[PDB]
């Protein structure tokens, strides 16, 4: 039950976790990066009830 | 009956534009909160050396 | 367990429920409104025992 103003949908973002990795000596950290997954949920809002 | 000449804010009217859609003029906005994944407990810390 | 004095007979009214419906722009309350439904109940005494 959150609340908005002045809005035809609502959007509610996600996160996805992530994995660690190890670390040689004389290694980058940018040869080994995956990232971490984004996408969105929406709940578009009814008609006048 | 229904009313004569009502304002249609949603509907998109234009030269070219379909407007089939009643809500094609109003654009969704952020939500209260973010969601993100569910924190994961570890067990083992207080179970060993 | 009521008590009356002075009457052949005590009625009850009732009230039913209402539902709701959703109110397109340019369309009147008046058209789909349904009314509150009322009927009575009556409990009229029977002779000497």
């Amino acid at each position: 039950q959150r609340q908005i103003s002045s809005g035809k949908s609502a959007q509610f973002p996600v996160i996805g976790r992530t994995k660690a990795a190890y670390l040689q000596p004389g290694e980058s950290l940018d040869d080994k990066r995956k990232d971490i997954k984004h996408t969105e949920k929406t709940i578009n809002i009814d008609g006048l009830l | 009956a229904n009313m004569q000449g009502g304002q249609r804010l949603g509907t998109n009217q234009g030269k070219g534009q379909s407007a089939a859609d009643k809500l094609a003029l109003f654009l969704k906005v952020f939500g209260g909160e973010v969601l993100t994944a569910f924190a994961r407990t570890s067990v083992t810390t207080n179970r060993h050396m």
